[PDB]
């Protein structure tokens, strides 16, 4: 299970 | 709305019609763009998502097409549409990633599919004006918008008064009525209320105006009726005021 | 059946607290959603929440109980304008999955009923008339006419009018003979002249 | 004992002949499950381990999803870091992002970490665990303040510690045939003179899982061996992994040195010495 | 930025057996960046049919990717694998050698 939130470009 | 718009708003075709809706996001870049669809009850179906520019993926078997030729524009379309592709179209955009996952919504594309335009009819409105027995009882006048003899069923009935829009004090039925709930194809009526003080109404040299906007065919919509081509158009009503 | 909510309609009392509840069955869900929509209106998000407990802004809670797959929204304080569709959503497997929505109708407060079904006339014509029953108290409910020719709507509530006074409605008209208003549904004392 | 899954997300620019080049690989312990790659016609999340073919179509929807979205956040990114590193558009750049969650034992949480490198450096990386954010240098620190802003941490948090805990459990529990596997090592071992006079000992130990091992040399007067060559652990390739340790000493004595393993596989430690 | 050589290990599966069956690997670990040349060869001649495992890092972000092929070893007979990368100033090579 990847993670679904928490990924935000720089 | 300001991070994202959509249109056209409300749609009424034949089966058998070409679709097309745009949307254009503006305030972000590289957002993930969907097309959502809110038919039979609420409830949003995905049925396109995007992570960029020229990617399109469909998440279920469907009449339908999505396309993104640039980053902050979404089309949906259908070379030619069936009565199950009516619903309440919705396009919406999340920030670049895996963020948070909120999404931003248009204002939303409702399409009717018509099987008959045959059936379709603008609506009559009729002001009908407060009795003078609430005006010396209640000391409140209320003028009643009428709008009948409609379909399909959308309709946006708004109060105007010397050239301005008015929400004050007005109450317009959530839901329009069947006229004959028996038939399926039956044609429908809504009604409004503006509420004012006495001494407001009274004065005539106030202009009262209820304004309903109707949705339905376009130009160049095949019709063969000899009644004038219902499409799209405003129907309204005036009133003045009175004392006695 | 993947996102589970309570079709409406919820009814309470203005001022009192709304509690809607929503169920999600997959566990790879990460966050959840409450989106309100208002007829006619696209979907505009009241609240998002991705950890265990509660999560408050103004008069809105949010409840996340990831152990029972539970989410919640209470609504303190109810207002008319609170009355809408709730759409719970649950964001997972990269998108974000939409319960039915439950529908919410905050009945308001009539401090001082003052019930009464007056006729009014056409502006354009005498002849034409429809009969409105108003200002009577929300413990009071319209009914649908028989032998449908004689046309009656469901109750409409004034929105934020002003004056400290609000007040619910309901018109009855028809373009059948015999005119005059005479319906036995509900409601009595109230008081129609001539 | 204690466990992991790891996410490894890797993205090389191609100016001038098509679009990053991303490969995605997932693990559980020493064990590669998932993967994903750009080039691949696929366009997929692809398992990579028997006991995650079992999962429905919707999770495989799912991490397609997800895995495509990490792909165009780092596409975007690598936009961003030529601006902030004023670099031309002609080289090809690399972005890296590694994130999992360790547990103990008792299959409870230990640790979370997410961090990302660009050019093959750390540029930020979240703390043991917090909130809190390592910022590599005034590019890394622009990042930082933007995902204060944006709580990206907290968000992080509630993966780390909650869903990426969970599936580590239930893959362990439905991959338990592989996982909770613990083989043993193989031990044989060779002897080489080097041109007379002095001698070598290879202390082989092949055919183990996990990973972890360690295997030592020791003496007659005294334990602990520093003047040792040995490589670092390989894969065998069928799932297995191998190492072994070399020592240098003098042809005579011989049988003297001792060599120790030590794998949770073995319960009580090996030690094998030279025999004719 | 960073660049890191690769380390190398070519070696086999199982005991190397005369005869027999067995796969013959070739560990690069430790570089950066990714793009790497990898060729297994057989009598110092190039071998067309070569797979190799999936890209994958290490705390310190260095790569690292498991070259192999299944062969037959045979006596006297020698494997090398020929790897080239930025960080090299040209292609290094590695005999293969039974037990080690």
């Amino acid at each position: 299970e990847a993670a679904g939130i928490g990924i935000l470009t720089v | 709305s300001q991070t994202i718009h959509q249109w056209p708003a409300t749609l009424v075709q034949p089966v058998g019609s070409p679709l097309s809706l745009e949307c254009t996001v503006e305030g972000t870049s590289n957002p993930n763009l969907y097309w959502y669809r809110q038919a039979a009850g609420r409830g949003l179906q995905l049925l396109f998502y995007s992570v960029g520019i020229g990617q399109i993926s469909s998440e279920v078997p469907q009449n339908l097409s999505a396309s993104r030729p640039q980053d902050r524009q979404f089309i949906l379309s259908s070379k030619k549409l069936l009565l199950s592709d009516s619903g309440f179209y919705l396009c919406a955009w999340s920030e670049t990633g895996l963020g948070t996952g909120e999404l931003f919504f248009g204002e939303g594309s409702r399409l009717t599919v018509l099987e008959d335009l045959k059936n379709v009819f603008p609506p009559e409105v009729a002001v009908f004006e407060p009795s003078e027995a609430e005006i010396s009882h209640t000391q409140k006048a209320t003028l009643v918008c009428l709008a009948t003899g409609f379909y399909p069923d959308h309709v946006e009935l708004s109060w105007w008064v010397n050239g301005k829009e008015v929400h004050s004090g007005v109450c317009t039925d959530p839901q329009p009525l069947k006229e004959q709930p028996a038939l399926n194809d039956s044609r429908y009526a809504l009604s409004s209320r503006l509420r004012v003080s006495a001494t407001f109404w009274q004065d005539p040299r106030n202009h009262f105006r209820c304004q309903v906007q109707f949705y339905g065919l376009s130009e160049n919509d095949e019709w063969t009726q000899d009644r004038a081509k219902p499409v799209t158009q405003i129907v309204s009503a005036e009133a003045w005021g009175r004392a006695d | 059946q993947e996102v589970e909510q309570n079709s409406g309609p919820l009814s309470v009392p203005e001022g009192a607290i709304a509690s809607l509840n929503c169920t999600y069955s997959d566990r790879g869900s990460q966050s959840f959603f409450w989106y309100r929509q208002y007829s006619g209106k696209s979907p505009e998000l009241i609240m998002f929440i991705y950890s265990n407990g509660d999560k408050e802004d103004g008069r809105f809670t949010a409840q996340l109980n990831k152990a029972s797959q539970y989410v919640s929204l209470l609504i303190r304080d109810s207002q008319p304008s609170d009355s809408a569709t709730y759409l719970c959503a649950v964001n997972v497997a990269g998108k974000s999955t939409f319960g039915d929505g439950t529908t919410l109708t905050v009945k308001p407060n009539i401090q001082n009923p003052d019930p009464a079904v007056y006729q009014l006339r056409d502006s354009k014509s005498s002849d034409k008339s429809v009969c409105l029953f108003t200002d009577f108290d929300s413990q009071t409910n319209v009914s649908q006419s028989k032998d449908s020719d004689v046309y009656i709507t469901d109750k409409c509530v004034l929105d934020m009018r002003s004056m400290d006074f609000k007040s619910n409605s309901a018109v009855a008209w028809s373009n059948k003979s015999d005119f005059a208003c005479a319906n036995a549904f509900n409601n009595s004392i109230i008081p129609e002249d001539t | 004992g204690s466990h992991s899954m790891r996410y490894f997300f890797t993205s090389v620019s191609r100016p001038g002949r098509g679009e990053p080049r991303f490969i995605a690989v997932g693990y559980v312990d020493d064990t590669q499950f998932v993967r994903f790659d750009s080039d691949a016609a696929s366009q997929r999340m692809e398992p990579r381990a028997p006991w995650i073919e079992q999962e429905g179509p919707e999770y495989w929807d799912g991490e397609t999803r997800k895995v495509k979205a990490h792909s165009q956040t780092h596409r975007v990114d690598l936009g961003t870091l030529r601006g902030y590193y004023n670099q031309s558009e002609a080289g090809s750049h690399t972005v890296q992002r590694m994130y999992g969650c360790d547990v103990g034992s008792d299959w409870r949480f230990l640790r979370g970490y997410h961090q990302y490198a660009y050019d093959g450096k750390d540029y930020i990386a979240l703390k043991e665990d917090l909130r809190s954010w390592t910022a590599a240098d005034m590019a890394a620190q622009t990042t930082k303040h933007k995902w204060e802003a944006a709580h990206v941490a907290e968000q992080l948090r509630a993966y780390l510690e909650g869903t990426c805990v969970e599936w580590l459990r239930r893959y362990l529990e439905n991959g338990k045939e592989t996982l909770q596997r613990t083989d043993a090592p193989k031990t044989h071992m060779t002897h080489h003179a080097v041109s007379d006079h002095e001698a070598t000992l290879r202390c082989w130990a092949l055919s183990f899982y996990p990973a972890e091992i360690t295997l030592t040399w020791q003496r007659d007067g005294e334990d602990q061996t520093q003047d040792t060559e040995l490589v670092e652990t390989r894969p065998a390739g069928d799932g297995t992994f191998q190492k072994w340790a070399a020592v240098v000493v003098p042809s005579g004595q011989e049988q003297r040195y001792t060599c120790h393993v030590q794998h949770e596989g073995l319960p009580k430690p090996l030690t094998l010495r030279w025999e004719p | 930025m960073i660049q890191r050589t690769p380390k190398i290990q070519v070696y086999s599966r199982h005991p190397a057996e005369n005869g027999k069956s067995n796969f013959l690997n070739c560990y690069v670990s430790g570089f950066h960046p990714s793009d790497i040349e990898v060729d297994l060869l057989k009598n110092g001649e190039r071998i067309e049919k070569v797979e190799h495992s999936d890209l994958s890092f290490s705390k310190d972000w260095s790569f690292y990717l498991l070259y192999y092929t299944e062969f037959t070893p045979t006596e006297k007979d020698e494997y090398a694998c020929r790897v080239n990368h930025v960080t090299l100033s040209q292609p290094k090579i590695v005999k293969w050698d039974r037990d080690m």
